[PDB]
RNA sequence: CUUUAAAUCCUUUAACGAGGAUCCAUUGGAGGGCAAGUCUGGUGCCAGCAGCCGCGGUAAUUCCAGCUCCAAUAGCGUAUAUUAAAGUUGCUGCAGUUAAAAAGCUCGUAGUUGGAUCUUGGGAGCGGGCGGGCGGUCCGCCGCGAGGCGAGCCACCGCCCGU
RNA sequence: UUAGAGUGUUCAAAGCAGGCCCGAGCCGCCUGGAUACCGCAGCUAGGAAUAAUGGAAUAGGACCGCGGUUCUAUUUUGUUGGUUUUCGGAACUGAGGCCAUGAUUAAGAGGGACGGCCGGGGGCAUUCGUAUUGCGCCGCUAGAGGUGAAAUUCUUGGACCGGCGCAAGACGGACCAGAGCGAAAGCAUUUGCCAAGAAUGUUUUCAUUAAUCAAGAACGAAAGUCGGAGGUUCGAAGACGAUCAGAUACCGUCGUAGUUCCGACCAUAAACGAUGCCGACCGGCGAUGCGGCGGCGUUAUUCCCAUGACCCGCCGGGCAGCUUCCGGGAAACCAAAGUCUUUGGGUUCCGGGGGGAGUAUGGUUGCAAAGCUGAAACUUAAAGGAAUUGACGGAAGGGCACCACC
């Protein structure tokens, strides 16, 4: 069940790097298609307007509408919905605002109740979201 | 626990295994004599034939080649295993 | 077919030590089995052999004791450049206090503590302990 | 290979070692050489002893020294 | 197992451990290297000269009583065949079988056993080649060949 | 004063310089994994928390706060790339009847692997050395210079055991 | 830089620095800043077990032997200067020699021959058996088919039934089995013919010729396609009659393609043992097929004898079976799915959570149907295997109850 020779050293290599190919946790991480259709262009948070306030159900054990943010950013253009996480702090959001996104903390996936949103917001017109809160800071009016 | 001798075992046990089983191989045919029906030509022949032989001395088939072992036409003198 | 013949000698007594058997035949020989075995009967984990001799190949037969655990056989035949072999024994054996590897060598087959006195490496046969 | 004249071509076989298996891989690498005309009877197949030179052309750089098969071929 | 039809079959022969003149009938390598020779005249391979020697002359093997085997013997004398004994009856089943294949197109198992028999032979030139008993330029064809046999 | 082109900080001696908010310690948690509240007020499948399992519809151990405790301590959470965990890329080291999984079967060139066999045997040989019962000894006791023992500093010898 | 030695940078991270001895009287001394590691490739030299590889088979090693041609000089009277010899060597060449004169064995590897068989193995021809449908003739009658119940259907133009024949196309029942062969798909009427094959039996031959297998090639049930001939039965599509609320379904009467045959395409099936090939080993037992062997009686013959058929056993190779805690496994199960942390006999293919998907596109084969190769975006916290308890069954086996029936 196995090559296992003494002049077979080739075998057993272009077998793994064959079927290497079947580790999605690695044919995502080495394919350039993966990182391509990234809103992000791999990076770790990207700044981007926010061109309206929406908001989102929760799936079906458990119901609620989570607050969201359509924001667009400015390195690809594209446009992606972010997730608010703080209560009640969709009063600071307000249109054209340049909010700074990050990833949502499952390195691309969905994260509980909220359907199909990958993105939270860190900051809100160069003022940390969690220093709003707290009160620390303050957004001039 | 069935622990019993390979090296020193029956001389009966012994036809009890295949030609190659055996401690030893040895093959189970004989060479045999045969005294030739009417005349006193002495010839050999192999046990296990897988052809026939005609005698001079009788003008008759002598051996009859069927299966793995031979089988005489008349009966004769048959020594054996003088090898 | 038959390949590594050092290998079907050694499954052949190590099946037959398993189920307790006191006597055990292996079909093919060679000097590569018979100088094996020596080096197991020179440190008593087997009894007293016999090798049986033909025109075609002999056929050894081995006296079992209930001492070795198990006998195995490691191919393809590798190397030992001595910086190596302390891995070997650590990944391929139950502890340093006992148990042997026999590797082959310049200087006759023998096993690893062998080597080690008499300084050398070479290609590898297998292992018992 | 006997072909373009005052030049033959050697395969040459040898074995790569792997690091990680420990484990062999063969390779080989072919390369032309010029020859000593004055040879017939160098048949193919058969092993030559090669030494280095001065740039012959653009891939003749190693020359034929002394040829080494002629008893496991055929009569006398 | 065999190597083109399955089953590990188990029928050869087996030699005496001793390896003696027989002691019964003698008939020295003189008379037999001489008379091996009026039954390859004759016309017989020499594997069948074997069976004839033993089975009424009576020999325990050639290569006991004599110096060498029966092909040794008649290599030297002139009378090894043209082709090897095993290759030459391997065409003969490739060319009888061919015979019929062309007749009897619709004969599926013919057709079958027919690939494996090329199979056998290429393989054997491939092996005799390098021997040099067979000369390098040979080559089985399947229509030039059944005009080398019988 | 010292440092150094020139100053800068550490280092050395000055004059002052601590009574509880003086000279005020944080970042994240208290359902489980995973250390620590079946404590009080509010909210009522709302706000929200939650990496995952999950909490929220009148007694919320999870939300928002207060108090008390817990983790790391001038550091501590968040995002993504990456390594170990991973025996879930497995050469050491995975699996293939049913959990994803063996070409329908055979032939077969590259490629990989390939039966057995060329002292698998000794000498009171000769001698050197480790420990070892030994016969001997310079040697150590013992003795009356008529004598008794061989191992214990020093080892020596002909010899055996120890692969 | 990693490791590490020496050293009190106040410690350490670091750094290659520093320690004495005295006011200084020496017109200074002692030192440091090392070592290992650094594959693969190249060079060198000891070791020669294992693994490649080599040598004299249609003559080759050995003996300073005695012979030829052809030449290259060293230096002796000619110091140098031209000429002849011998020796030494080099090239090819003449007789016999000393070789113990050169060929390991023949594998529970393999090819091959040989002998008596064996098998629903393959092809071609030949032959038979009933059955079904159709028809001719004769008989008697009013119903016949069909379903759970009927109706479309069949007859006043004599159906179904009964008898004697004629024609056609399919198919081989009963024998027929956990029995046989084939690589698999698969194969069952008597006879003949052509060629092949496993297994046994062998004191025959060759002497490693072999295992596995990318690319490649032959066969590949059913269905389907292309042309020709035939079309009995069955019968996708189709038209009807029924049941149903609907029933373009199950059910019933018709019925095209098709089914069978010859010549080519297609290359797919739960093509299944859902279980790669070759090789070795580890338990018993009663049987089954073929071959050979040993057997005491019987039966076929008047005679052991040739040989069958029975009856007792052995051996090899098969299809399979019962049992066991050898041992595996998640377990159902397994003499392989065992020899697996005590892992390594050799080799091929292939899987990495489920879905999107065997989809799109690209290449390629195909007359067409389609086959081979074959992604990602996105979505999801579970998909999925075996057993255990219940519940449930328009699932069977027992039994009871007027909140059940007769």
């Amino acid at each position: 069940g196995k090559c296992r020779g003494l002049r077979t050293a080739r075998k057993l290599r272009s077998h793994r790097r064959d079927q290497k190919w079947h580790d999605k946790q690695y044919k995502k991480a080495h394919l350039g298609t993966a990182l391509k259709a990234n809103p992000f262009g791999g990076a770790s948070h990207a700044k981007g307007i926010v061109l309206e306030k929406v908001g989102v159900e929760a799936k079906q054990p458990n119901s609620a509408i989570r607050k969201c943010v359509r924001v667009q950013l400015i390195k690809n253009g594209k446009k992606i919905t972010a997730f608010v996480p703080n209560d009640g702090c969709l009063n600071f959001i307000e249109e054209n605002d340049e909010v700074l996104v990050a990833g949502f903390g499952r390195k691309g996936h969905a994260v509980g109740d909220i359907p199909g949103v990958r993105f939270k917001v860190v900051k809100v017109a160069n003022v940390s979201l969690l220093a709003l809160y707290k009160g620390k800071k303050e957004r001039p009016r | 626990p069935l622990a019993k001798d390979l090296l020193h075992p029956s001389p009966e046990e012994e036809k009890r295994k295949h030609k190659k089983k055996r401690l030893v191989q040895s093959p189970n045919s004989y060479f045999m004599d045969v005294k030739c029906p009417g005349c006193y030509k002495i010839t050999t022949v192999f046990s296990h034939a897988q052809t026939v032989v005609l005698c001079v001395g009788c003008s008759t088939v002598l051996c009859q080649p069927t299966g793995g072992k031979a089988r005489l036409t008349e009966g004769c003198s048959f020594r054996r295993k003088q090898h | 077919v038959r390949m590594n013949v050092l290998a079907d000698a050694l499954k052949s007594i190590n099946n037959a030590e398993k189920r307790g058997k006191r006597q055990v035949l292996i079909r093919p020989c060679s000097k590569v089995i018979v100088r094996f075995l020596t080096v197991m009967m020179k440190h008593g984990y087997i009894g007293e052999f016999e090798i049986i001799d033909d025109h075609r190949a002999g056929k050894i037969v081995v006296n079992l004791t209930g001492r070795l655990n198990k006998c195995g056989v490691i191919s393809p035949r590798f190397d030992v450049q001595l910086k190596d072999l302390e891995k070997w024994q650590n990944n391929l054996l139950p502890s340093r206090q006992f148990g042997f590897i026999v590797l082959t060598t310049s200087a006759g087959i023998m096993d690893h503590e062998e080597a080690r006195r008499k300084h050398t490496g070479g290609k590898i046969l297998g292992f018992f302990f | 290979k006997m072909k373009m004249q005052r030049t033959i071509v050697i395969r040459r076989d040898y074995l790569h070692y792997i690091r990680k298996y420990n484990r062999f891989e063969k390779r080989h690498k072919n390369m032309s050489v010029h020859l000593s005309p004055c040879f017939r009877d160098v048949q193919i197949g058969d092993i030559v002893t090669v030494g280095e030179c001065r740039p012959l052309s653009k891939t003749v750089r190693f020359n034929v020294l002394k040829v080494t098969k002629a008893a496991g071929t055929k009569k006398q | 197992g065999r190597m083109h039809a399955p089953g590990k079959g188990l029928s050869q022969s087996a030699l005496p451990y001793r390896r003696s003149v027989p002691t019964w009938l003698k008939l020295t390598s003189d008379d037999v290297k001489e008379q091996i020779y009026k039954l390859a005249k004759k016309g017989l391979t020499p594997s069948q000269i074997g069976v004839i020697l033993r089975d009424s002359h009576g020999v325990a093997q050639v290569r006991f009583v004599t110096g060498n085997k029966i092909l040794r013997i008649l290599k030297s004398k002139g009378l090894a065949p043209d082709l090897p004994e095993d290759l030459y009856h391997l065409i003969k089943k490739a060319v009888a079988v061919r015979k019929h294949l062309e007749r009897n197109r619709k004969d599926k198992d013919a057709k079958f056993r027919l690939i494996l028999i090329e199979s056998r032979i290429h393989r054997l030139a491939r092996y005799y080649k390098t021997k040099r008993v067979l000369p390098p330029n040979w080559k089985y064809e399947s229509s030039t060949a059944s005009a080398l046999v019988a």
